[PDB]
RNA sequence: UACCUGGUUGAUCCUGCCAGUAGCAUAUGCUUGUCUCAAAGAUUAAGCCAUGCAUGUCUAAGUACGCACGGCCGGUACAGUGAAACUGCGAAUGGCUCAUUAAAUCAGUUAUGGUUCCUUUGGUCGCUCGCACUUGGAUAACUGUGGUAAUUCU
RNA sequence: UGGUGACUCUAGAUAACCUCGGGCCGAUCGCACGCCGGCGGCGACGACCCAUUCGAACGUCUGCCCUAUCAACUUUCGAUGGUAGUCGCCGUGCCUACCAUGGUGACCACGGGUGACGGGGAAUCAGGGUUCGAUUCCGGAGAGGGAGCCUGAGAAACGGCUACCACAUCCAAGGAAGGCAGCAGGCGCGCAAAUUACCCACUCCCGACCCGGGGAGGUAGUGACGAAAAAUAACAAUACAGGACUCUUUCGAGGCCCUGUAAUUGGAAUGAGUCCACUUUAAAUCCUUUAACGAGGAUCCAUUGGAGGGCAAGUCUGGUGCCAGCAGCCGCGGUAAUUCCAGCUCCAAUAGCGUAUAUU
RNA sequence: CUCUCGGCCGAAGCGUUUACUUUGAAAAAAUU
């Protein structure tokens, strides 16, 4: 290597887009932008995968150039455009709009919203500086800076803002009893309630956090994203509520979808 | 670098003892008694029925409150029900390892079409599922190795385009029928 | 009159401007039934006219039975025009290719590459 | 399927190897009707290469005075499409081979509180007390004269 | 002010500096046009800096194959450390100057070799293990050998440049031009490996970009590398041959007995092929689907190894006669050859099967 | 196993240090 890569092989793409084996060599690349080439999703694969509205990948280019996908309230006419965590796609023409949040079993779920839940996001505060004449910054996990905020905003908090003005409305601090979701590792998009942050300076946060159903598990703390205001949260949650089924119980859900519809 | 892949198996294992005269006898029986083209085919149903037994011999060596080996076994337990060898009433891991060869054998196309009266001999049987006679349901299967389901084993048909079935007589009728 | 038309997974693309549908053609004893045919079977079943819609892909299922294509449904011509790949609307009479050869065209680009100016126009 | 069989002696019981047995991979022989996948100048020579191709690029949105065009309506600064050329970006991705290389490369793990970063995304873009109702000079494109046996030379 | 586990952090105050090879503070384009002579909405390009994303770069702990016929290695020409600097994007003997004499080693240092690019992984395998990994994914390295650069955010780049070396092309003999370990192709080397095809329709990438380009990639061609399925015939009646059962002292006779063998008879059913039409597709081809013709075995005919033991299947017939030869090993051949060579019969695997080598 | 600071508990030391075991979170996809 010389200089930055430009492809990505299919295979070495994250596993999550569930793309196939056998159409092609190569992935779509996600362009450089506001999320992790591996925690994102390009807008080719939300739109000729999980919506089966393009077929190719050119009926994605026919489509995002017509002007129809909006992301965050702004026209992005990307193909490859890495859309992330907590992120509201809408579109006009069908009037429709989808939050991408993370799938029970760590994928990212199609979560159809209401237009009036489309108007606000909930941001991960990921650091706080203070710069330039005594003027304070957040940085969140979109890279959206904000000056001026609530002097109350710590690290490691929620605040969520307003997608057209582009200003936060208010914040949820890390505390325990917060329900909180999963970003990464075994535990991704488990959703459950703070029980015990421990430290180790030096070291990574681990964090155990209680699900719904009583089975405590444990994470990093850069991977939790706080949600809930004590336990109702913020946001619409997918089908399931987050808790992860097992997978003999998750057989018996089938077998019984079965028995019920024949 | 290819869209291509090269994930591929081998369904046989050859024996190690080439010529033992029990080996050989066994072999022939059952070639006989359910009308095969070769040795290979006893082989790939000898190792199949190897894979079972495996998954089983390792399955049993777990603790019976393992997670693990409850859903593996107890979907094995369906599968081997569902082709039809087990019985509903010893559905349990431990009867697995008391399977023999024929109770696969008797589940192909080719014996299914012996015993249920659609054809009267075992050689007849496989003539016919070659030439697209015999259906399952609604599709013409040729293949005579066709595992047949204990759902799938009650409508077996005709294949109604053929002379047996609905109608259409083949080039010998049609043939004799236009000599004068 | 044995042939008959089912329509599996079915969308209306109001952003491609179009209806997508996946298509089961029934037909046990005659061919795979031709595209133009299954075109006005397509315009009788949903009331418009057959210019406008397009199939493709139909893989006849082994024996003689089913066979699965995709079909796609346009609101007017120009939006099929504007929408639809270059090669379905060649089978329509719709667009022509362009016959060079891709080892002429590229002869002829090194060609020219190797002149400079309005000369560059001149090569053949 | 946690396997063995022949071979030293007059015969036995051994040590013991040789040979058989099964695989898997390259070559090769002989033969080859159907059908679905599918490896393929690695080994020997990281030896040498005739020829063709493999890296280009324009939107309403930097520069149009090529009649090059159908074409405005005519003193209408510039209607449109637009070859060429300047400008900007890419050409550092991809592909190929395994010669080097033995704590090197590499793998898991940590670190940058020791640094660089096109692009993308969000911020910043009258904080500065000091001709603008529009600044200057070239140079391609084109015209015209040429050199060299010869070049993507000029 | 705010923050880390920890700042010589971030922020604030003051005194100053701010490079002529200079740092930012729009002399830019498009779209609709509109309100009290002046004010204006949307978009594109741009920009010092910050944060971000894509990374790159250095460090950390642990983990390599064989070798002692490699036991001491390092340090004059930096080896190990200290202080100050130089260069560097930075931390450092990275380099320089001055000091100190250190650093590694039987827990195998140093030197060699390697038919060594590492890993994910492959084959085998009860358990343990053994062997392999050039090879499509990740990381690395190099474009004939070395070296040095330009431009740029990113290169010590080679489908960029400049040199020397080694090859090598066109000459008008003055000069000019190279780089297939990219795709196809050739020579050469070999035991050993395909088309100088077609297309950007798929997958994605690049650009000023709903448009252009792509030997990346796709698609056909060669392809018994290897892998999956799977034809080369099925039924009935006769005609013999046996086997049991019954009746018969036996010989023999019957069966709504069995089992074989029939260039025997009868019909039906089919696919390999030739060919239309459709579908497939970027256009094709193939597979799949339909009409038409298409099968009696004396062919639309199955091979490759074998018949002494190991090791399945002949002490069958003829030829050669310790010759020719066979035979992995043990051995045979010297005249009834159970082993050679044929025929017949038979065995093993079966569209496959022999041999050689490597490895398990 | 405990003495201080805060709301019966949370902070702070733990205990000579390790080997061992068990759990937890991190550990590329393909292959298995």
């Amino acid at each position: 290597a010389r200089g930055p890569k430009k492809h990505l092989k299919r295979v070495a793409a994250p596993k999550h887009w569930m793309l196939d084996k056998l159409t092609g060599v190569f992935a779509p690349r996600p362009s450089t932008g506001p999320h992790k080439l591996r925690e994102c999703l390009p807008l080719i694969i939300f739109l000729r995968n999980r919506l089966k509205y393009a077929l190719t990948g050119d009926e994605v280019k026919k489509i995002c150039m017509q002007r129809f996908i909006k992301i965050d309230g702004k026209v992005r006419t990307d193909i490859t455009y890495p859309a992330g965590f907590m992120d509201v796609i809408s579109i006009d023409k069908t009037g429709e709009n989808f939050r991408l949040i993370y799938d029970t079993k760590g994928r990212f779920a199609v979560h159809r919203i209401t237009p009036e839940e489309a108007k606000y996001k909930l941001c991960k505060v990921r650091k706080i500086f203070v710069g330039t004449k005594g003027i304070p910054h957040l940085v969140t996990h979109d890279a959206r800076t904000i000056r001026y905020p609530d002097p109350l905003i710590k690290v490691n908090d929620t605040i969520q803002i307003d997608l057209e003005t582009g200003k936060i409305t208010d914040f949820i601090k890390f505390d325990t009893g917060n329900l909180c979701m999963v970003t990464g590792g075994a535990n991704l998009g488990r959703i459950g309630v703070i029980t015990n942050r421990e430290r180790h300076p030096g070291s990574f946060d681990v964090v155990h956090v209680k699900d719904a159903n009583g089975n405590s598990f444990a994470t990093r703390l850069s991977n939790i994203f706080v949600i809930g205001k004590g336990n109702k949260p913020w946001i619409s949650l997918p089908r399931g509520k987050g808790i992860r089924l097992t997978i003999a119980e998750e057989r018996d859900k089938r077998l019984a979808a079965k028995q019920s519809s024949g | 670098p290819v869209a291509r892949s090269w994930v591929c198996r081998k369904t046989y294992v050859t024996p190690r003892r080439p010529f033992e005269k029990s080996r050989l006898d066994q072999e022939l029986k059952l070639i006989g008694e359910y009308g095969l083209r070769n040795k290979r085919e006893v082989w790939r149903v000898k190792f199949t029925l190897a894979k079972i037994r495996k998954a089983a011999r390792e399955l049993l060596t777990l603790d019976e409150k393992d997670p693990r080996r409850l859903f593996e076994g107890n979907a094995l337990l369906r599968r081997l029900v569902r082709i039809g060898v087990l019985d509903e009433g010893k559905m349990k891991l431990d009867y697995i390892l008391g399977l023999k060869i024929e109770d696969f054998l008797e589940r192909r196309l080719q014996t299914q079409v012996f015993k249920l009266g659609l054809a009267k001999s075992i050689h007849h049987a496989r003539v016919l599922i070659r030439q697209r006679h015999i259906r399952v349901r609604k599709q013409v299967v040729n293949i005579p190795s066709f595992i047949v389901r204990l759902d799938s084993q009650k409508h077996i048909d005709f294949s109604l385009r053929s002379p047996y079935g609905g109608g259409r007589p083949g080039r010998v009728k049609r043939k004799n029928a236009k000599k004068g | 009159d044995t042939v008959t038309i089912r329509t599996r997974k079915f969308m209306t693309n109001r952003l491609l401007q179009r209806k997508q549908m996946v298509i089961d053609v029934l037909h046990p004893g005659k061919a795979t039934v031709p595209k133009t045919e299954i075109r006005e079977k397509l315009a009788k079943m949903y009331k418009t006219t057959p210019d406008v819609i397009f199939v493709f892909g139909f893989r006849t299922h082994f024996g003689g039975g089913k066979t699965t294509g995709f079909g796609m449904i346009y609101d007017s011509l120009d939006y099929a025009k504007k929408n639809e790949p270059k090669h379905r609307l060649a089978r329509h009479g719709l667009y022509e290719k362009k016959k060079t050869s891709r080892k002429q065209r590229k002869e002829r680009k090194n060609r020219m590459k190797k002149v400079r100016g309005t000369a560059k126009a001149n090569v053949g």
